[PDB]
RNA sequence: CGAUGUCGGCUCAUCACAUCCUGGGGCUGAAGUAGGUCCCAAGGGUAUGGCUGUUCGCCAUUUAAAGUGGUACGCGAGCUGGGUUUAGAACGUCGUGAGACAGUUCGGUCCCUAUCUGCCGUGGGCGCUGGAGAACUGAGGGGGGCUGCUCCUAGUACGAGAGGACCGGAGUGGACGCAUCACUGGUGUUCGGGUUGUCAUGCCAAUGGCACUGCCCGGUAGCUAAAUGCGGAAGAGAUAAGUGCUGAAAGCAUCUAAGCACGAAACUUGCCCCGAGAUGAGUUCUCCCUGACCCUUUAAGGGUCCUGAAGGAACGUUGAAGACGACGACGUUGAUAGGCCGGGUGUGUAAGCGCAGCGAUGCGUUGAGCUAACCGGUACUAAUGAACCGUGAGGCUUAACCU
RNA sequence: AAUUCCUUGUCGGGUAAGUUCCGACCUGCACGAAUGGCGUAAUGAUGGCCAGGCUGUCUCCACCCGAGACUCAGUGAAAU
RNA sequence: ACACAGGUGGUCAGGUAGAGAAUACCAAGGCGCUUGAGAGAACUCGGGUGAAGGAACUAGGCAAAAUGGUGCCGUAACUUC
RNA sequence: AGGACCGAACCGACUAAUGUCGAAAAAUUAGCGGAUGACUUGUGGCUGGGGGUGAAAGGCCAAUCAAACCGGGAGAUAGCU
């Protein structure tokens, strides 16, 4: 009946949604901008931006919660030395999110989701 | 006589000075104002409309925005009708509010309840569910048998099924009233009204007296 | 379970009343480039509200 | 909340130790018993000196119960265990001499007053 | 809501003791018996503590004369009139319902001294 | 007989009244309490178990009562398959036998994705005669209607006594229904913790994966019952059986023929809900449009250009709304969602470091750390300027009205 | 009684209540001695019966996790 | 009959735990099972947890729950010992 | 030692659920039996239709068994539809 219940499902257990939006996490701290589903994209507001928020404080503990998460210590180099600062005075709200058309094979709502600077 | 509008906030409870705890459900009644009084000659019968709350300009449309325009008073949202118990005038911009419950003492709450979305028939309407097992094959919250046989030959109208449960008009009556405090505009029931927290209510005093 | 007559071609024809697609009658435009796409979703070229915001 | 079939521990002094409710008394359908209601046993297990015997049907009023009764404020008294104390299955006025464990204050109720003297604790 | 909490601070009670679970408490409550109004004690170990503003509550279980009681206390009712902590245990958990089936020396905790 | 499925149970019923309970009366060999019998009345209500495949029945214990029937002895494209009607086997019996029972006994495949009608829900199209946004009126329809016990009246009436009321009033339950999450609880594989085996993060320390969430211990929100609020009415109109008033036909008598008064949970309302597709399509309030030309078989005609209102839809952020539609909130002049900030709540004293100890481990830092859906905020991100749909004063006839 | 029709025979046990089970009785419709009679330790995915533990079997269901059902795209049957 | 959850003789067979070719996690090696995307209704299937009761269910405890290892102590009637 | 005991492989198929236009013209899942023997398995033989073979069910003999399959008599015959 859902009132008021948050997070999708999204066709998976448990166990593969925290695999795969550890995974993604991981790939949109890396390429600063990805392509995923417009579901899977408002999803990973609730995952990602956490991260960067436990990276606003560089500490032992911080980057080992950070390390719990994430499972790569690429991400925990990332975080903390080229995003904590970065995002620094930002108040939350590190991703922004662009519909791009409809994927050819299953016709799925696609969405660009990077985080906002992306200054090339 | 004439009931008010207000908005479902939350239960909690009050504490009596001799132990007893009762359940309260805290309605914020604001003052509601007339936008229309309507009368026989015009109308057929006698009634007030009133309003409450805000609603903001932009969403606000042009032909209700007149209608509030024609009384003066401020466009709320939502507009809703009481009739005249036949003993009571008002005057179209009058301003009603919640003091008008100050010496009544059981209500009569409508509110619109919680959907639950399609039910079954066991929440729906108290079937009972058949066995679990001891050979029971796919038919566990079914509800079983429909109709009788070739000689109705069919189903009958009001055969309680499956379907849409909630999101409806529900009223419980003889609702006592715990406390009607104006300054706060807050009015106190005892006992649980219909709807989430939020939604609008229509308190009007109890007719089973 | 099964039928027992055939429906008509008449029957099927009013069943499909409701089947028939709807077009989208939104194509904006962009604020400098000028191409045509739907509301809130990115050009071809990587376009969004007068941006280029996709750099590829 | 006593229903058929359920064994309970005796609370007096009457000669049974565990009884079993065969019907829930006072009004057809009833499902359950609280903590002052009157149900019908029958003696599953008594001492050999006792009053009663096995296999005896009698009422009993319920004096305790794990499931509990709450009192007027939200506050809830839970037991470790459902007691009752066997009635004359005729009349009020129990059978045994002496009360073990506590009762509640819901047995107050003009005709459990026996009981509530015998008691050691409310 | 706002409403709400400004209506539930006006009846709390403003005079309560920072207990833990496990700390062992006498609660005295208010029993009427006709006209007669007395203070009754139950003493014993808090297993369970609920807190939510005016709807905290906390259970005590009492291993009285051959039974074990269990009763919970609105803390801001009327109903409870003191509060007090006779000894402080020492319990690394928030729920003590173990506690039910251990009796004796299983079912005893041992002293904070903090 | 080119298929109409057998007993009982389950689930779900619906009707009748020859009424079991509650309701209203007449008579009684009706003192009262409790009955007997008959009449009226179908609004609601109308057990759980033991035995047996059983319906039934017997028994135990209830209850105001545990009604009788019809509906393919209601209901197997709803379930079951214990009973009898397949193939195995045996007993008794019959027969020389194969085999067969006024017979027992053990074992034994229950298929169907719903086209139409029907029913529960929920939309689209058009109509309602200019368009649009709201609020209603109510024809009609549906739901609901059960009852115990205790006390007061009053140990009064009644009775030799034992016993023990009518009529009224108050309180409290059982069953049932609706709502709800404040409390008491359940759940809570999205929160915290403990722990086993093993693998990995180079290693220690710390964590992660997997083993049913590995096994567990708690637990937020939501949902929910066992939780706790409320309901069944009073009143009114017309009556049933019934009791009557006056009153003749028939000088009397007579409830009836004229007239008149009472009279039940039935009926019509009162209570709740749906409802103008109520094509008889209703009412009220508010808002919007008051441009040019041409053409013809000159009609409630067709066409071009300019215009494009109110409002709607679409799209996006969404929702205690939802299968999808629909419905509600919001779209920068913005708190709609996510994030963020503060709080709450849950879990129980994180990591790192220091200390004590041979060490496991304890202590300090420290009610620490983390914390979902909650609350209060906050434009940081996403809710775009537009475009689209819908028009350009809205027929005829007659009346009453200003001209 | 794997045998008994009358029958749920009668009596005792177990249950609040026992057409089943167990023990006994003998009026054996229609037991019976190698198409064996009566016993019997062990054995049995064997038939009946009772008890403890255990439980959503049930009173009476509630919630959650997954797979379908539902919507979108592609493909695309069937009985009749 | 199929790119079909079935069938098919023999050989090789590591680590940690373990009595073990059981089982759990891994190595070498091999794979993610040839429609996906959402939503989070009834109902169905496969599971998990459950207040108080504890077989009242039912033809029947069917199903489910429970029991479960090793060492030691201890163990009745009956018996063909 | 044992048609001994517990228990994988292997051989079986007792119960339940699903499936029953199946994934499958008998399987899947969870439990279940035997598991050094009257066991089980590979290869190759032999037994042929009133015949075989059968720890016996009228079971089995190529998804067929109270007399297989193929071809022939043969357009058997049908007072029946
Ligand atoms: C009176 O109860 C029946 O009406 C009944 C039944 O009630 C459930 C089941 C069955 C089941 C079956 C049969 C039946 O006749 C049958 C009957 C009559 C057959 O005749 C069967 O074919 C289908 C066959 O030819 C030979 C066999 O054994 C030799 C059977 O096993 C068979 O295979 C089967 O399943
Ligand atoms: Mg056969």
């Amino acid at each position: 009946m859902r009132h008021r219940k948050s997070g999708r499902q999204l066709n998976r257990n448990s166990s593969h949604r925290q695999a795969m939006f550890r995974n993604m996490a991981g790939s949109l701290v890396r390429h600063e901008i990805i392509k995923t589903t417009l579901p899977k994209a408002k999803e990973l507001r609730r995952v990602v931006e956490p991260l960067i928020t436990l990276a606003k404080t560089d500490s032992v503990a911080n980057r080992r919660l950070a390390f719990a998460r994430t499972r790569d210590n690429e991400i925990v180099a990332k975080l903390f030395n080229e995003l904590g600062p970065r995002f620094a005075s930002r108040a939350g709200g590190y991703t922004r999110i662009l519909k791009c058309g409809f994927r050819a094979g299953d016709n799925a709502p696609m969405a660009y989701i990077e985080l906002v600077d992306r200054s090339e | 006589m004439i009931g008010l509008v207000g908005k479902k906030v939350g239960m909690t409870r009050i504490f009596t000075e001799d132990g007893v705890s009762i359940p309260v459900t805290v309605i914020e009644v604001e003052a509601n104002r007339v936008t229309q009084v309507k009368d026989l000659a015009n109308d057929g019968y006698r009634a007030i409309q009133v309003t409450t709350g805000a609603k903001k300009a932009n969403r606000v449309t042009k032909p209700e925005a007149g209608h509030f325009a024609k009384a003066g008073v401020e466009a709320g949202r939502g507009l809703w009708e009481f009739r005249l118990a036949e003993g009571e005038e008002f005057t179209v911009g009058q301003s009603i509010s919640v003091e008008l419950f100050a010496d009544v003492k059981k209500v009569d709450v409508t509110g619109t309840s919680k959907g639950k979305g399609f039910a079954g028939t066991v929440k729906r309407w108290n079937f009972r569910t058949q066995d679990a097992t001891h050979g029971n094959s796919l038919s566990h919250r079914v509800p079983g048998s429909i109709g009788q046989n070739q000689t109705p030959g069919k189903v009958f109208k009001g055969k309680k099924m499956a379907g849409q449960m909630g999101n409806e008009r529900v009223t419980v009556q003889s609702l006592d009233v715990v406390r009607v405090d104006a300054e706060r505009n807050l009015l106190l029931v005892k006992g649980a009204v219909p709807g989430a927290t939020g939604s609008d209510l229509i308190v009007k005093p109890a007719v089973k007296a | 379970a099964v039928q027992q007559n055939k429906p008509t071609r008449s029957k099927r024809g009013m069943r499909r009343s409701h089947d028939a697609l709807t077009a989208v009658t939104s194509l904006s435009v962009d604020k400098t480039s000028g191409e045509k796409h739907l509301r809130h979703h990115i050009t071809a070229d990587g376009y969004y509200r007068g941006r280029k915001v996709i750099a590829k | 909340m006593i229903q058929e079939q359920t064994m309970l521990n005796v609370a007096d002094n009457s000669g049974a130790r565990r009884v079993m409710c065969i019907k829930v008394l006072g009004g057809s359908h009833r499902r359950y018993a609280g903590v002052g209601d009157i149900i019908k046993i029958t003696i599953k297990e008594a001492i050999p000196r006792g009053k009663v015997k096995k296999g005896d049907v009698l009422k009993a009023v319920v004096v305790r119960t794990k499931k509990g009764v709450r009192r007027p404020d939200g506050s809830v008294i839970r037991f470790d265990g459902n007691a009752c104390v066997l009635l004359n299955n005729n009349s009020e006025q129990p059978i045994g001499t002496r009360i073990f464990g506590p009762v509640t204050r819901e047995l107050r109720s003009e005709k459990f007053m026996k009981i509530i003297s015998l008691a050691p604790e409310v | 809501s706002n409403i709400i909490k400004q209506l539930e601070q006006e009846q709390m009670k403003q005079d309560v003791p920072s207990f833990r679970p496990g700390d062992t408490v006498e609660v005295k409550v208010w029993v009427v018996e006709g006209s007669k109004k007395r203070l009754q004690a139950f003493e014993g170990v808090v297993i369970a503590i609920r807190n939510r503003g005016l709807h905290s509550a906390f259970t005590v279980r009492k291993i009285s004369n051959g039974e074990g009681v269990e009763r919970v206390f609105q803390t801001h009712s009327p109903v409870v009139d003191s509060i007090s902590v006779k000894r402080r245990g020492a319990v690394r958990k928030a729920k003590l319902y173990y506690l039910r089936e251990r009796t004796g020396k299983a079912a005893r905790i041992k002293e904070r001294l903090n």
